[PDB]
């Protein structure tokens, strides 16, 4: 398996994707990997399922249970199906219309669309059925680091790029896009789970901060992490943590309130994706480039 | 055909990469050398002691592809001008690493983004790279032709952009290059990667990199129109662009991914193919100058000099002046002595400044097409081109010709002439001293006798060329004033350059000078509109002469003689280049200077700034008489 | 063979090179104006002759002049004449003939030396050179043997000395020395030496070398005719051209044709079959002889980090590298017993890696032995540790350790059995292996070995007019105009003359236990010379024994054979310094350093003193 | 790097006002250090690092008795030829009281750790000396909970326009160097004839001791001076702030001028071409701190109204000797 373990997100019934990429050595590339044990990972002879993709991957999102769609650096959008027994991984489609590094990729709340982002500075609309891209938005000047679907509604998602704009989007308006001092550059956003009005968002400084898109204020914000804020998470829980991922290679989980509960430096390495366990509520599953596959017991 | 190269920021096996992008027909390749998504940790633990191998071996290449074929690339999560703290230090040793080992690898090229207005630390950082090591490394600047913000589409609600006017604003881009190449303090080393978007802006725009060492253009896949057939084209107006960047003869690069992905990358590159054979073919003076494209020379003193013998050959290798020279003695020929006379009155006709005689070829086969009676001579001082006059005329002319091996100012001639041709033009008309030798010549000339040519006059226009004054710039020589480069002409081709206004006339002569106070000293001052943003870095001078009423002769752009290629333009360079705004106006003076000696020019420019008085008491560049 | 065809009479310019060309020949040497055509200048009537006053330009293409006649001087022409007149007159035609010639963009213009005093000639012939500074290059005629000192004894009251006169019979070099002086080194300026019928002593011969000959003219008068009337030269002739041969000097034949069976042809072939029939060209030998003669900086692969081409001459050098194994295998045999061989495994770190052929070396050896080994592979230059970790991941595997740092910094995690170096220059210490092995010893076991264990450094005096030409043209802008004489090259040398047996400098042994450790050295050095000559530097070489017998060269004695990983080093001085015969020349050299610099500085002492080189490092440090 | 002459250190010492400050602020350090009762019983550890002919140890003397507390004095200086001095002042007049030592203070292994280190090392723009790299080499036997005075140092910037001093330094071009090399150094200068066109601002900042565990001596800033008149910019005035201890400090910056003390002289950053700058136009000046195992050296360079070039780049024409 390559060494840097890209993306770790977690199934309904409690079986764990990963996405890993080869950033050194010879060959510069990619790989699927399907793990119905979780704690069988990242060992490769433990799996349920693996592929191997032409070049790496830069982000990756589940498609309800069979699909896997997956952000390529060879500016295409893969959508690999799953086997009738869910022991091969297969490539439904893949698409070069993106002319740069696919960097971030997030599946719309119809399940049918899906909204891309790249290092072109493009976002990209894509009905995954008809396999095309329905809406090609040049609203950025610098290249697109995160993209998030909004969790209850299908026209509308948040972007931000290194033009230090946060833009949320609406494809019904004729001007979807809509921008909300300028701090430090914007790396990793998170709807929050239950009320579609506010969200987070890291930046490159190590500061998270709680916006509300209708107070369009920041409310509040935190120190967290001595280096950029490479991902954030929220959990599945009634009344729902936030993980927060960063270059400084530490875990952080936080309140509702933003303060640190739980930190681990387990990784010694970047931390790439965190995925909350929806059979153990209280067990959190982390990757980074240190191949290490981490399994975090939360109080 | 074309030059070309693919850039990709993907490469997962080098070496099937390589060949894939061979086999499609390009001649080289831009790529990254790290793994652009792979960020590196250099100040804090645990991630600092990362153990590598960092990126892949140098063994996968040979040493002849490395130096070849591959451009590198600047990973882009480097932010060396980052506000944070943090960043800015951690893209400043990955700089350095990337840097350092495409300089391991020796790559021809290595290529880097300016995407904002201030680059001043990237700038710092690879002004301290290139001063360890003087390497050949060429280093290309990726430069938009339009800002990613004044290119975006207008779909933000809080946010629109203005469709107004911004003259300035919108030639942004140029100034971010000007900026960096100005604090890198003219780094030949330090090139221009213009990139190519969808819409294209004004034509002024387009014009400020006029005279920028642009090295490469970049076009993407997006910009490329599908036509019919499905195959990838442009518009009308990027083909026009397109011709521009040809005769610059720039290396073209592809990026972006296979949009029209019926074909095959070879067709965007066929389509390029294409356009540069379907390019107008090139004219016998084309074929000439291109070799001597922005190639400077010394401006030769045959007064002084004695020329060798193909520097002649050249000289002569030029038809449709010497029939221009024909053409006028013809004409004065018949002005001169009337038809029933022919047989009665002979004319003299003394060619001064003969060389290897083609002049004296013409003044024959004018006679004999004009049907009169001449004696000639053939006046020359350089004895080296007397020995194949005096040959020619032993053997050819006989004694209707005269070879007189001397100089014009020396000569007692016998008899007084009718007629005195000349050819002591320089590119500036008088900077070979033609009014002091005429003036000399001239006592034994008849007081009614014409001279071929009876008039010249010089030209002037301020240009912008970075690439020429960068040229200029390393002209320094040891055991001499290190500026002395800037107060002296060359000739030159001018190709790759910036002309900011309409020439002007600057010094005239006239040939015989009656006057009974002969001064062949000149202040003239030239005033030159401008109508654009640029920086003024020299002066072009042309001339033109009339050899007889309408028979004249020109290498000035707006009225050249055409098929002509015996002078090129004349530069005159300033030291310190001089910014001037779209409205103001150039104002230069020049002075022709002598001495019992010498002749020399000196000049200054006395706005939209002042300059330093150039060549002052021809202490860098005097004319000898 | 490259070649040329002398003729003082050319009837007609074009049938003459037409015919010279089906000869086989690349170039004519002709005269430009006739060569009786005495010209007049100052007096009348003579003054006013009518021209031409010579043959058109015309007659060739541009191309045929640049590429296919070399002028000549007219022999009428004397501007050393004792009679003032003739003086004033041949200044006049010297000018004129010479500025011919270079109207005409000839390649070469030859002039005659032919007797003791030509300082006219030379002051004539250095104005013009400052007179547009063009390509054209200059080639003096000057006999092997001065023609007086070759005349037939048959003079009554004249007789030739049968006696020995050492000095007297080098006198035509002398003639050249002064000219060559007079005209201030123009490098524009050459030798076309002449060889006659008598050859002189070796030692005549040998005044030469080290002198810009760029053409070897033979006459026809010294060719021998053999049993079928063919043209051929003695055994000592052949010698010589074969001498000749290696600095590649053009061939020029003059003289009428005395062997009339054949065509001029002959002569010509009987050289191209010499020259094919001498040991074919090496592949060692051919990628050398690019580099003949030619300067390069010191590399300092301590301060500098190396390129990678660089790193790829270096491992593509077999000889070395089979030395370097052969040296740890018997090191590990006699570390380890038979019967230990699986229970002892030795720590053996190779100290400056590069990318790792002395890590293949070492396992190669590890296996050649049988014997066991864990591995450490040291480098600071990170981009060819990156070369280092592939292999490793790759092939070594965990056996071998990637450290990417330098020795003198690195906290080692276990003691060394062995240290393996590479870190040695031409002149062995000029990359400072003494400081860098100073460093990385305290991680060596109380009992262990370096390999090398020992290296040294050697000198002598060499003349080389070329040379030290090459060296004065190496003066840039912004620093010290003699700068480039207080600095050494590395260079493949070629045409110079060794003038003394190299001796030994400097030395360094490895492990220094010495509690007062001194890397700075003062030496003296005295080199008997036993010809005549001009003293223009020094050559440097080195040896190193790596283990006990095993040893490295590129000392001309002791040269590894076959071993083209270093070239020599060039110290060289400001002024040159004649040496007569039986003199001794007396050098002095000092390595210096601080915490920041190591540097050389040197001076000759005897016969004559010059000035101390490199003072303070002022031209030349190496870093630390 | 160099070894200062004798009459230097003369002009040195001859500077009251800095060395009545000095000892003030070394009492001040030591009433707050050792209390009242203990005054007898804790006798302070105090190393005076760049000790020169020895006027700081006069002054720590003074100090100890208007204070009245118990001292053991060190005197550092890697200088030798004033060591001779300061060896025949400790024989003569200090006794065994003081330790003269004769070494670098980035050497030196000293027997037992300091409570306060007193230093000098500072140059007309504050760090160009050196004091950061040799007071983090001196720092590890300071105690930890020690003072160093100084404690802090900045260094201030101003642009200049004069036409005259441009001129001056134009006609510091030698031969065997770069004709431009001599803008891409700086001097020592009484300023006089010369136009303030913007207030000066802190360009570098330095705190000592400096717990920090990832130090980094090196610095970019960027300054921007409004200016409210038309002008030509030819270069910046340098000049330095220092605290001592708390509320004793030192200036030569010419608003917080310590008034009567002629021990250094401004500093002068010029530039190769002058600028012109119209009334309102702000000048944007970069500012480098660089360093290497080796040499530490400015690299400075004008970005408006008008871009420069970067002067003394890779430390080409000027380097700081470590
Ligand atoms: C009739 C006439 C023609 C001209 N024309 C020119 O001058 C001129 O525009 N061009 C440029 C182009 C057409 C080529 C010839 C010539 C040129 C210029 C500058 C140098 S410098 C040099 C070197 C001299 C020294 N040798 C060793 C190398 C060449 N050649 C040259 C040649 C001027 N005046 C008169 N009357
Ligand atoms: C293992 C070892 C080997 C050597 N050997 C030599 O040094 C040496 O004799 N030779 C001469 C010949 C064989 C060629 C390589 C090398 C050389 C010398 C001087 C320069 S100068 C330069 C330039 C550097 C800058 N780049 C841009 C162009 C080339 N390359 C070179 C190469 C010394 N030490 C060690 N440890
Ligand atoms: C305590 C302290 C003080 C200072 N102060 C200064 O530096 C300074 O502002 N000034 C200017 C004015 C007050 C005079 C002394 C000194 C100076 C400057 C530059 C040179 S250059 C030179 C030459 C050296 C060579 N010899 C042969 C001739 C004199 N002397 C000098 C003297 C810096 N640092 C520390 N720590
Ligand atoms: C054809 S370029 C000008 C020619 O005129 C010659 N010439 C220039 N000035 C004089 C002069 N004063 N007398 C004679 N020939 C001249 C030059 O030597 C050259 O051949
Ligand atoms: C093979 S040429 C010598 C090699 O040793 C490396 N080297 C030289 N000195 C040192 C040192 N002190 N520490 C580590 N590697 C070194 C050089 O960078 C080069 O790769
Ligand atoms: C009084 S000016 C600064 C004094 O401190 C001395 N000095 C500077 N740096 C050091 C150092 N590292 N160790 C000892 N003395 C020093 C200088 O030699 C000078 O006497």
């Amino acid at each position: 398996m390559e060494r840097q373990l890209e993306a770790a997100r977690y199934r309904s019934d409690g079986a764990l994707l990963l996405g890993a990429s080869s950033l050194s050595g010879r060959c510069w590339a990619g790989s699927l990997w399907l793990f119905k044990d979780p704690c069988a990972a990242p060992n490769e002879g433990f799996c349920s399922a693996g592929v191997q993709t032409e070049a790496g991957v830069a982000d990756l999102t589940w498609v309800g249970e069979r699909g896997i769609l997956v952000a390529s650096d060879s500016g295409a959008v893969e959508l690999w199906e799953l086997d009738e027994n869910e022991t091969l991984i297969v490539s439904k489609f893949c698409k070069y219309e993106h002319d740069d590094i696919v960097s971030t990729v997030s599946v719309l709340s119809s399940g049918t669309q899906a909204v891309s982002g790249s290092k072109d500075i493009c976002i990209k609309v894509w009905d995954l059925a008809q396999q095309v891209v329905l809406s090609s938005y040049r609203a950025h000047a610098a290249q697109v680091t995160c993209v998030a679907a909004s969790p209850h509604k299908d026209s509308v998602f948040l972007s931000c790029s290194e033009d230090n704009r946060i833009l949320l989007w609406d494809t019904r308006c004729p001007k979807p896009a809509s921008q909300i001092a300028p701090g430090y550059l914007p790396t990793s956003l998170a709807w929050h789970p239950q009320q579609s009005e506010v969200f987070v968002f890291g930046d490159e400084n190590g500061t998270v901060s709680l916006v509300d898109t209708k107070s369009t204020s920041c409310v509040l914000s935190s120190a967290v992490h001595s280096q950029c804020v490479t991902g954030l998470v929220f959990s599945p829980h009634s009344v729902p943590f936030l993980a927060s991922l960063s270059e400084d290679c530490s875990l952080a989980v936080l309140d509702s309130s933003l303060s640190e509960l739980f930190r681990s430096q387990a990784h010694r390495d970047f931390v790439r994706d965190a995925t909350w366990s929806p059979l153990n509520h209280s067990l959190l599953t982390t990757v980074g480039w240190d191949h290490q596959v981490v399994h975090h017991v939360v109080p | 055909r074309v030059s070309s190269g693919r850039d990709l920021n993907c490469v997962p096996e080098i070496a099937d990469t390589l060949g894939a992008v061979a086999k499609q027909g390009f001649d080289f390749l831009c790529m990254p050398v790290f793994h652009p998504r792979f960020k590196r940790e250099f100040i804090q633990e645990p991630a600092k002691n990362r153990p590598g191998p960092q990126t892949r071996s140098d063994l996968l290449l040979s040493g002849r592809d490395w130096n070849t074929l591959i451009v590198g690339k600047l990973s882009p999560w480097i932010r060396p001008d980052s506000k944070v703290e943090k960043i800015r230090r951690n893209s400043e040793a990955a700089m350095l690493q990337e840097l350092n080992f495409g300089a391991y690898l020796g790559l021809p090229a290595f290529l880097l983004p300016l995407n904002q207005e201030d680059n001043t630390n990237l700038a710092r950082v690879l002004t301290n790279h290139i001063h360890t090591g003087h390497h050949s490394s060429m280093f290309w600047m990726r430069v938009p032709l339009v800002a990613p913000e004044d290119l975006r589409d207008d779909i933000i609600e809080n946010a629109p952009t203005t469709h107004t006017e911004e003259y300035s604003g919108e030639e942004k881009t140029w100034m971010w290059w000007h900026n960096f190449r100005t604090l890198c303090d003219y780094s030949k080393r330090i090139a221009v990667a213009l990139e190519i978007g969808a819409d294209l802006p004004s034509n002024h725009v387009i014009d400020r990199w006029l005279g920028e060492p642009i090295k490469a253009a970049i076009l993407p896949t997006s910009i490329f129109l599908t036509n019919k057939k499905g195959f990838p084209v442009l518009s009308k107006m990027h083909q026009r662009l397109i011709f521009r960047l040809l005769k610059l003869e720039v290396q073209f690069i592809i990026t972006g991914t296979n949009h029209h992905s019926e074909k095959e990358f070879c067709s965007y590159l066929q389509y390029l193919e294409y356009l540069s054979q379907n390019r107008p073919p090139p004219n016998a003076y084309e074929l000439f100058a291109k070799g001597y494209e922005d190639y400077l020379q010394s401006p030769l003193q045959p007064l002084m000099d004695n020329l060798e013998s193909q520097t002649y050959e050249v000289f002569e290798k030029d038809p449709i002046k010497y029939s221009q020279y024909q053409q006028a003695i013809y004409k004065c020929l018949l002005d001169r002595v009337p038809e029933e006379e022919k047989d009665t009155n002979v004319q003299v006709l003394m060619v001064l400044g003969a060389g290897r005689g083609p002049l004296v070829n013409a003044s024959l086969r004018a006679a004999k097409q004009a049907d009169r009676r001449i004696k000639l001579y053939a006046v020359e001082k350089n004895p080296n081109a007397v020995v194949t006059l005096e040959n020619w005329q032993f053997e050819e002319w006989g004694s209707q010709v005269t070879v007189v091996s001397s100089d014009m100012r020396e000569w007692v001639a016998p008899e007084k002439a009718d007629i005195i041709v000349s050819e002591l033009l320089g590119s500036f008309a008088d900077n070979e001293l033609s009014p002091e030798c005429l003036d000399g010549a001239q006592h034994f000339l008849k007081d009614d006798g014409v001279s071929i040519p009876g008039e010249y006059t010089s030209f002037l226009a301020p240009i912008s060329s970075s690439k020429l004054y960068n040229e200029v710039r390393a002209c320094r020589e040891k055991d001499r004033d290190p500026e002395a480069q800037f107060e002296m002409p060359y000739v030159v081709r001018l190709h790759n350059f910036h002309q900011l206004s309409a020439p002007q006339p600057c010094f005239t002569f006239s040939h015989p000078n009656r006057d009974p106070m002969i001064d062949n000293n000149r202040y003239c001052t030239l005033e030159f509109p401008v109508e654009v943003n640029t920086v003024l870095h020299g002066f072009a001078g042309y001339f033109e002469t009339v050899l007889y009423q309408d028979i004249t002769l020109s290498i000035r752009p707006e009225t050249h003689s055409p098929g002509m290629f015996s002078w090129f333009p004349i530069l005159f360079p300033i030291k310190q280049p001089i910014t001037v705004r779209e409205g103001q106006t150039i104002c230069v003076r020049f002075w022709r200077c002598s001495n019992s000696k010498k002749v020399w020019y000196e000049w200054a420019v006395t706005a939209p700034v002042c300059s330093a008085i150039h060549n002052p008491t021809g202490r860098s560049y005097t004319i000898g008489l």
